[PDB]
């Protein structure tokens, strides 16, 4: 009872494209642009993150196809780090950083899925919350029942709001076609080049927020068809085709409004489509709500194979890593995933995670490379079908040290904070882990709580 | 591994007890989904939608900057249209939305056989710059309004011999000025009009007749409240600038009572905020209340219109040999050529640009809070009763932050008051309210403020803000 190989390369492309082209494009534009003031300065920044991140996703394509198990950044830390630096990431993603990035992408849904009704005023809480508990309720039951359902959810979604990008595209080349030419020839008019050190390097740390999630294809590896081959070739199809859409995208939004109408709106998606359509105008906030609805659809599985992963080895509990026979699909893992997603929507301010988000993104993404080159000489006679020159990983490591410090020193208060929560998990750790041999107390209530969910869920162990 | 493995499960799960509670579960699953379904749709539809937007014009959403003798804007020589244009970043700056453009015609003297409306003064420029100044103002984004008073050098300013041909050369001139491009005209001293009532509505009919984007505005020197509204009998429409706010006012009982009365009169519509309509705001106050003012003109119900010079408390009255209709702009230390150190550092626009609590740092924060907030922009109005000597006002929209602007016109300090007691339950205050300035410095910003202990300084203004809630 092994679990599917059955993700082919256009199902791949999806799970990364989808997960890329979020709510950041419809977003952060006011962002980079408030912090960079110049059209011509911030068209270059997002290029100058794009070719970042295709160079990071080079590397962890190479860290893949060398070490080919599920659970990436998490079996590549497990292996070079050892057993404890490996559950002080597993401990992190479980608690904070997975639910939590799935019920803002789904309360991101609600609000601009009841945009139309409410124009001038604000949707009400208690009504969005309930919409983004029934977007997480309802595609844990589709992932349940099957896996090629919730992969060809996931194809029909990227595809809908890569036509969504499209439109605004259309939209903008017609304008520029229209002869209003305001901008993007006489430019360059702040060019707001430095303050004291803060200029430049902040419109790269906003564009570098729009262009994360590439690694998730590394999560759900060791479910691929022909892995040792789709899995680079996949990360090399979606991220360039990601970085033209969003240059031309940001294009588009400055043929339209100016650079004060920009700076202080709230999304620019919505005044662009109140601009160019009028009335059929209620179709961007449509197409938002749909482009989140298939992040939450991307996130679901991932976060769920890397869950089942982690009890393979005997960090987590073992009713996780179960297999549901017949629509073999990790049932427990997925509940479990789903019940902590929701656990959130208590909380009365959940967006002041991101920045401990952001800040634990790139100091893992800093140990795994760290880890690739120093794995590279200490055992070199693993087969690398697929071998990176150097100095690609180091422009790359030392650049995230480099954000590592710039993500530290704009709020250490709150920084220090996540690495208290970081430093929390040790007693979990020394409890259930390390503290082998626990009392009959313990040992018949642990099987006896696993026969009990084994009994209500019908699930068998991973043997194959 | 820690558990039964699969034959051992399919012996015990798999019999009846078992399977009818798994679909029991289902069963209760799919129907909490739909109950948190119709739960969800029940809220939306209790709910209040939304309001409306009320479609405003261009003149809606900031100030007009009125720009009499353009030969003592910039100085001498270069007094020109083509230098003005040198100096949009500024306007800019200031974040108006208009500019009043002085009477830039051929008008010798009282012969009305050679005041030809359509041809500009030599003086001036010519009729390529006046179009290259226009493009570049669109191009800021900056509305150009053009005056046609004829008689602009007389006395009588409207040709006091028969009323016919200025009437009929006036009428003429819009239909050519707007196919130029103008965004608007503004007619002065409409009381030396024979029959102006009836003059003013063809106008308006004619400027109407080109596009709703375009604007005409009238000025009288009357204070008097019922000559100010028969002009407003068949125009709606109207901007109508007069002397009737200024007049007298050491007490601010009474203009409480101006601005309250001329709401209700008029049927709470659009109207124009100003002191004058061609003199500056130093021609009737003194030093100590120039701030008052700059912040009761930019949060009044309307549109303000100031003069060129009122954002740096600019004053005729204290250098000699200078008009009194005109006086020469201060842009820099070397700007007045006689009496050579009359003028100070704290007079002029570079000397006020970096002090954070001069008067063009207050009139451009004003402006700032003006043209960007939906409460100041087209909310409610509602003043009500406080202290001997305070003028205390609310705007309102509809769930955008709320404005309390609270003024106290005395020379003495007192208390605040606030005794509200009438204002409607969806803007009622609150206990704490923040604050966003101070007229007078000496206070700190950003502090959330208590509406009970409020103490005034004399002389002072205050723009506290609170949220939609409760
Ligand atoms: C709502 C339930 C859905 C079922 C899905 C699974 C839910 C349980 C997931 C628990 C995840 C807890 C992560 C932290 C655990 C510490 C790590 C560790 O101890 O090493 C593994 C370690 C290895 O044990 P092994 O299972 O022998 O491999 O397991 C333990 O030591 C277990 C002792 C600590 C357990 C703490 C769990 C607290 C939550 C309990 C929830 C009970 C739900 C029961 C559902 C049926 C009720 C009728
Ligand atoms: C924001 C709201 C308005 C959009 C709702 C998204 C989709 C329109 C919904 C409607 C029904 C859902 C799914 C219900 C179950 C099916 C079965 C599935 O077909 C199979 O089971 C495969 C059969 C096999 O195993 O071979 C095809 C897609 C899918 C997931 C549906 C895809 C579209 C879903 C997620
Ligand atoms: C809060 C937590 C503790 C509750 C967990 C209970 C589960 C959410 C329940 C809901 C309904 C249950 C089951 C209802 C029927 C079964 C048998 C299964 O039907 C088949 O095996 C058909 C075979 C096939 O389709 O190929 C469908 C999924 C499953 C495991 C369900 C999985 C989810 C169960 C265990
Ligand atoms: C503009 O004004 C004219 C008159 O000043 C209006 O046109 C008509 O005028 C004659 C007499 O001049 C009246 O008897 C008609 O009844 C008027 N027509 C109407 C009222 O429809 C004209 O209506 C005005 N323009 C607008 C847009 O109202
Ligand atoms: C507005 O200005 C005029 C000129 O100073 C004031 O006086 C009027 O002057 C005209 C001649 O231009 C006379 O025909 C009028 O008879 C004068 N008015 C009166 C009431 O005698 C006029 O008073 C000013 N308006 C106000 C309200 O003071
Ligand atoms: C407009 O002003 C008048 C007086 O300035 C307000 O007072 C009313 O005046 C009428 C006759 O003038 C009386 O019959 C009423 O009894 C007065 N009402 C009050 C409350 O004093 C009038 O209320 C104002 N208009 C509005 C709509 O409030
Ligand atoms: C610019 O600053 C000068 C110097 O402080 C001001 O002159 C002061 O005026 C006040 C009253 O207006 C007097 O109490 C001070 O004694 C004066 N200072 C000196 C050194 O004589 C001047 O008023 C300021 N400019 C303006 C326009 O107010
Ligand atoms: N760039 C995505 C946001 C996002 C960030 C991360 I870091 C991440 O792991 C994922 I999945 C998504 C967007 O456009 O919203």
């Amino acid at each position: 009872v092994t679990l599917q190989r059955n993700i082919t390369l256009l199902n791949g492309v999806a799970i990364i494209v989808g997960t890329i082209i979020g709510s950041g494009i419809f977003v952060t534009p006011t962002g980079v642009l408030k912090e960079a003031g110049s059209p011509g300065l911030a068209l270059v920044v997002w290029a100058a993150c794009g070719v970042f991140s295709i160079v990071g996703a080079l590397c962890y394509a190479e860290l893949g196809t060398t070490i080919s198990k599920s659970g990436g950044d998490y079996a590549y830390m497990l292996e070079v780090y050892g057993s404890l630096p490996a559950f002080l990431k597993l401990w992190i993603e479980l608690l904070i950083i997975r639910p939590s990035s799935q019920y803002i992408v789904a309360l991101v849904f609600a609000t601009y899925l009841l945009k139309p009704l409410f124009p001038t005023c604000p949707v009400p809480e208690e009504a969005a919350k309930l919409v983004a508990c029934l977007c997480v309720l309802l595609l844990t039951a589709v992932n349940c029942y099957s896996v090629k359902a919730a992969t060809r959810v996931q194809d029909a979604f990227a595809a809908a709001k890569l036509l969504a990008l499209a439109l605004i595209i259309l939209l903008g080349f017609v304008q520029i076609g229209k002869g209003d030419v305001s901008n993007l020839d006489p430019n360059f008019s702040f060019e707001g080049t430095k303050l004291d050190v803060g200029n430049i390097v902040l419109a790269l740390y906003s564009g570098l927020f729009a262009y994360g999630g590439w690694n998730y294809l590394n999560f759900v590896t060791e479910e691929m068809i022909n892995p040792y081959r789709n899995l680079p070739l996949a990360i090399i199809i979606s991220l360039p085709i990601v970085t033209l859409v969003y240059v031309l995208t940001n294009l588009a939004y400055f043929t339209t409004l100016s650079t004060e109408q920009m700076l202080s709106s709230e999304a620019v998606a919505v005044d662009f489509g109140n601009y160019h359509l009028g009335v059929m105008s209620w179709i961007i906030p449509v197409f938002v709500g749909l482009s989140c609805f298939g992040s939450v659809n991307g996130s679901l599985f991932t976060s769920s194979r890397l869950f089942f992963v982690g009890s393979r080895e005997g960090h987590l509990p073992s009713i996780l890593s179960m297999i549901h026979p017949q629509l073999l699909t990790p049932v427990p893992s997925l509940v479990f995933t789903c019940v902590m997603t929701l656990l959130y929507a208590f909380s009365k301010d959940i967006f002041s995670v991101i920045n401990f988000f952001s800040f634990f993104n790139w100091l893992c993404v800093a140990l795994a490379i760290i880890g690739m080159i120093w794995l590279r000489h200490r055992k070199p006679e693993l087969e690398r079908p697929i071998k990176v020159n150097l100095a690609l990983p180091v422009f790359f490591i030392l650049a995230c040290l480099f954000l590592i410090a710039v993500s530290f020193w704009k709020t250490p208060v709150e920084c220090g904070i996540g690495f208290t929560i970081i430093l929390s998990g040790l007693p979990v750790y020394f409890f259930g882990v390390w503290w082998k041999n626990k009392p009959k107390w313990l040992l018949q209530g642990i099987f006896s709580t696993t026969v009990l969910c084994q009994k209500l869920m019908q699930v068998v162990p991973q043997e194959t | 591994f820690t558990g039964l493995s699969k034959e051992e499960l399919l012996k015990v799960a798999g019999s009846p007890g078992w399977v009818r509670t798994r679909w029991a579960l289902l069963l209760l699953f799919w129907l909490g989904w739909l109950g948190m379904l119709a739960g969800a749709v029940v809220i939306i539809v209790r709910a209040p939608r939304c309001r409306e937007l009320p479609a405003q014009k261009w003149w809606h959403t900031g100030a007009l900057y009125r720009i009499g003798d353009l030969q003592a804007f910039q100085g001498h020589g270069a007094g020109n249209l083509a230098g003005l244009k040198g100096r949009l970043d500024y306007l800019s700056s200031l974040k108006v939305k208009g500019l009043v453009l002085g009477p830039i015609h051929k008008n010798q003297k009282d012969d009305v056989a050679q005041t030809d409306l359509l041809q500009i003064d030599p003086n001036f420029g010519s009729k390529e710059d006046f179009d290259s100044l226009l493009q570049s103002a669109k191009k800021k984004s900056i509305r150009v309004i053009l005056d046609l008073t004829p008689n602009y050098r007389g006395e009588n300013s409207w040709f006091s011999t028969q009323v016919d041909t200025v009437a009929t050369k006036v009428k003429d001139a819009l239909e050519f000025w707007l196919q130029a491009g103008v965004d608007g005209f503004q007619v002065r001293d409409i009381e030396n009009l024979k029959d102006a009532s009836s003059f003013l509505a063809e106008w308006q009919n004619i400027t109407k007749g080109f596009s709703e984007d375009r604007l005409l505005i009238a000025g009288t020197n009357s204070s008097d409240l019922q000559q100010i509204l028969s002009l407003l009998e068949s125009n709606k429409d109207l901007l109508l600038t007069s002397s009737y706010l200024s007049d007298s006012g050491s007490t601010g009982e009474h203009t409480k009572s101006l601005v309250t009365q001329y709401l209700n009169a008029t049927g709470n519509r659009w109207c124009s905020w100003s002191l004058s309509q061609a003199r500056l705001l130093t021609s009737f106050l003194p030093a100590q209340l120039l701030r008052l003012y700059q912040l009761m003109l930019f949060t009044l119900p309307g549109t303000p219109v100031f003069s060129y010079g009122d954002e740096i408390g600019l004053d005729a009255a204290a250098l000699p040999g200078q008009p009194m209709e005109a006086p020469v702009m201060l842009w820099d230390e070397s700007s007045f050529p006689d009496i050579p150190g009359a003028v100070s550092a704290n007079m002029t626009v570079k000397g006020q640009s970096e002090d954070p609590g001069s008067l063009l740092s207050l009139f451009r924060r004003l402006s700032d809070q003006r043209s960007k907030e939906r409460s100041l922009l087209h909310g409610d109005f509602h003043a009500f009763s406080a202290g001997p000597g305070l003028f205390s006002y609310i705007r309102h929209w509809d769930q955008n932050e709320r404005f309390l602007v609270v003024l106290n016109f005395g020379d003495v300090g007192l208390s605040a008051g606030l005794q509200a007691s009438d204002l409607p339950a969806s803007a009622s205050l609150p206990a704490k309210a923040d604050l966003l300035l101070s007229t007078q410095p000496g206070r700190e910003e950003g502090s959330p403020l208590e509406l009970e202990r409020l103490k005034l300084e004399p002389h002072e203004g205050l723009l506290l803000r609170f949220p939609y809630a409760a």
